[PDB]
């Protein structure tokens, strides 16, 4: 059984930079590598056979090159549609395997997030559950901290966060928090608070709402 | 022109049966290596299985027994039932021309299959309202929370189309009911918060659920 | 005289698996002695047979195969089996009566460079009947429109070459292999195993 990794896990680079991705097999597969290409929703595309060989209407730009367990897929002048995930595969003993992928994503300057905060509807609350939301809102790059503070107590446990794909047009991320809690629970607060660290922030941004206000 | 359709995915229960087909043309099915690879949901790709240009049949260690590949040449068809379905079975269905069981030159579009003892439900849409205080020359936000819905997917549009600078729909991320939920959000000038309305359709087909939610700043 | 499995087995240069050769052994004395005491085989598999006991059996011809393959496909070459080598190259038949011998040879069989001169077929429209030979060329029809003679879109070359290179893992290093099939006929036995000796 081979395993391939691929290396790194994600790398961030400018259109126009050359990209240099790794793929390093448990066993020898001599020849026997394909890399494919995954953009979010769609389907792979196969890019190269034989470690070196471009498939059909892929262009100069990628080349494979390497033998063995140590391959290398480079990308000579980063274009933006290249910004996807790519994929070893072997071929060299059955069964056939997949790396686990490397995610190329578009270096950008520090965009500090909008932030918003949303506190659950009216019709919402008559069905028993209080939803409140906070908004992160086109920033750069992707790691932010978002804190809920209830009544200036830093709640733990009952929040889920969501992250966008980076934007087509100023490659930005957005990332949506959620709190939930029952109706009586939401009613037990009054100060509901959204605090976020992020890079392009000096310091923390909270935005908050006393409920029923 | 090599083109690839897969149909058939849906929500089964744990133990049920599924079969699906892939439509193909631009090639001769009977004649060529064709393949299964399934892809998890946020994971990598896994082989499923193969059929021979000669008509021999092989599969995964984790699906032996239990899915067959197959093919009909006069539909230019090729198949996959699903058999004893397992949880971890959860995946959108790749089928892809196999090139001499190496490496796979053409993909379709994916099917996706949803194992889960969870009922299909119909999600709640309510409003983000934008606030009281935004800003009296700057922008606002506003948007509606798609909550408690089975299985994937809904599809959130703003004004019928109309709207689509600045909008954001969220992935949406499983709860710990085992109900999917999710975020539609847009930012607009605070100036048109009087003058353009903004309403998210809302559609989910697993469930026959449509809704369309005006969004509107709340009274004080 | 005695049977010439010296020049099968030691032969100087092997066939591909799919242009297999073939050689039929007749009128004489067959000892197998050489084979089954001879450490140097990787593969001695029978069925229904035992090497042991082959030396006092009679049969009416034998057929003795060899081909060149690759090490992770010697488990096709028996009874039963499926893949591209005994799907579109070589294929025993499921009551198969014999023997198959295979071994290391990658200090014949590779070369630096890559040894191109073996081939496999690897696209077949149907499986192989038992013991079939398929030696064609023709270019691959894999669409509807028709090949004419050229290699490229849906139009591929039927035959593979294994490129075996001394660098190689063992999976990947050719093998000898050479299969022995014995034939009852309703007639005279011309190939049986030694005994004593007057004078
Ligand atoms: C091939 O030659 C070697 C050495 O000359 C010998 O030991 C072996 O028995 C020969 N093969 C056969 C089948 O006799």
């Amino acid at each position: 059984e081979i395993v391939l990794t691929q290396s790194p896990g994600t790398l961030s680079l400018s259109p126009g930079e050359r990209a240099t991705l790794s793929c390093r097999a448990s066993q020898s597969v001599s020849s026997y590598l394909a890399w494919y290409q995954q953009k979010p929703g769609q389907a792979p595309r196969l890019l190269i056979y034989g470690a070196s060989s471009r498939a059909t209407g892929i262009p100069d730009r990628f080349s494979g090159s390497g033998s063995g367990t140590d391959f290398t897929l480079t990308i000579s002048r980063l274009e933006p549609e290249d910004f996807a995930v790519y994929y070893c595969q072997q071929y060299g003993s059955s069964p056939r395997t997949f790396g686990q992928g490397t995610k190329l994503e578009i270096k950008r300057t520090v965009a500090a997030p909008s932030v918003f905060i949303f506190p659950p509807s009216d019709e919402q609350l008559k069905s028993g559950t209080a939803s409140v939301v906070c908004l992160l809102n086109n920033f750069y790059p992707r790691e932010a901290k978002v804190q809920w503070k209830v009544d200036n107590a830093l709640q733990s446990g009952n929040s889920q966060e969501s992250v966008t794909e980076q934007d087509s047009k100023d490659s930005t991320y957005s990332l949506s928090s959620t709190l939930t809690l029952s109706k009586a629970d939401y009613e037990k607060h009054k100060v509901y608070a959204c605090e976020v660290t992020h890079q392009g922030l000096s310091s923390p941004v909270t935005k908050s709402f006393n409920r029923g206000e | 022109q090599v083109q690839l359709v897969e149909s058939g995915g849906g929500l089964i229960q744990p133990g049920g049966s599924l079969r699906l087909s892939c439509a193909a043309s631009g090639f001769t099915v009977s004649s060529n290596y064709m393949s299964w690879v399934r892809q998890a949901p946020g994971k990598g790709l896994e082989w499923v299985s193969v059929i021979y240009s000669g008509g021999s049949t092989f599969y995964a260690d984790s699906v032996k027994g239990r899915f067959t590949i197959s093919r009909d040449n006069s539909k230019s068809t090729l198949y996959l039932q699903m058999n004893s379905l397992r949880v971890e079975d959860t995946a959108v269905y790749y089928c892809a021309r196999d090139f001499g069981d190496f490496y796979f030159d053409y993909w379709g579009q994916g099917t996706l299959v949803t194992v889960s003892s969870a009922s299909t439900k119909g999600p709640s849409v309510f409003p983000l309202a934008p606030s009281s205080k935004s800003t009296s020359g700057g922008t606002a936000a506003l948007g509606c929370l798609v909550k408690d819905y089975f299985p994937e997917p809904v599809t959130v549009s703003w004004n019928s189309g109309a709207l689509t600078s600045g909008v954001h729909t969220f992935p949406a991320v499983l709860q710990s009911s085992g109900l999917y939920s999710l975020s539609s959000v847009v930012t607009v000038p605070s100036s048109s918060l009087g003058t353009q309305t903004y309403i998210c359709n809302v559609n989910h087909k697993p469930s026959n659920t449509k809704v369309d939610k005006k969004v509107e700043p709340k009274s004080c | 005289n005695l049977c010439p499995f010296g020049e099968v087995f030691n032969a100087t240069r092997f066939a591909s698996v799919y242009a297999w050769n073939r050689k039929r052994i007749s009128n004489c004395v067959a000892d197998y002695s050489v084979l089954y005491n001879s450490a140097s085989f990787s593969t001695f598999k029978c069925y229904g047979v035992s090497p042991t006991k082959l030396n006092d059996l009679c049969f009416t011809n034998v057929y003795a195969d060899s081909f060149v393959i690759r090490g992770d496909e010697v488990r096709q070459i028996a009874p039963g089996q499926t893949g591209k080598i005994a799907d579109y190259n070589y294929k025993l038949p499921d009551d198969f009566t014999g023997c198959v011998i295979a071994w290391n040879s990658n200090n014949l069989d590779s070369k630096v460079g890559g040894n191109y001169n073996y081939l496999y077929r690897l696209f077949r429209k149907s499986n192989l009947k038992p013991f079939e030979r398929d030696i064609s060329t023709e270019i691959y029809q894999a669409g509807s429109t028709p090949c004419n003679g050229v290699e490229g879109f849906n139009c591929y070359f039927p035959l593979q070459s294994y490129g075996f290179q001394p660098t190689n893992g063992v999976g990947y290093q050719p093998y000898r292999v050479v299969v022995l099939s014995f034939e009852l006929l309703h007639a005279p036995a011309t190939v049986c195993g030694p005994k004593k000796s007057t004078n």
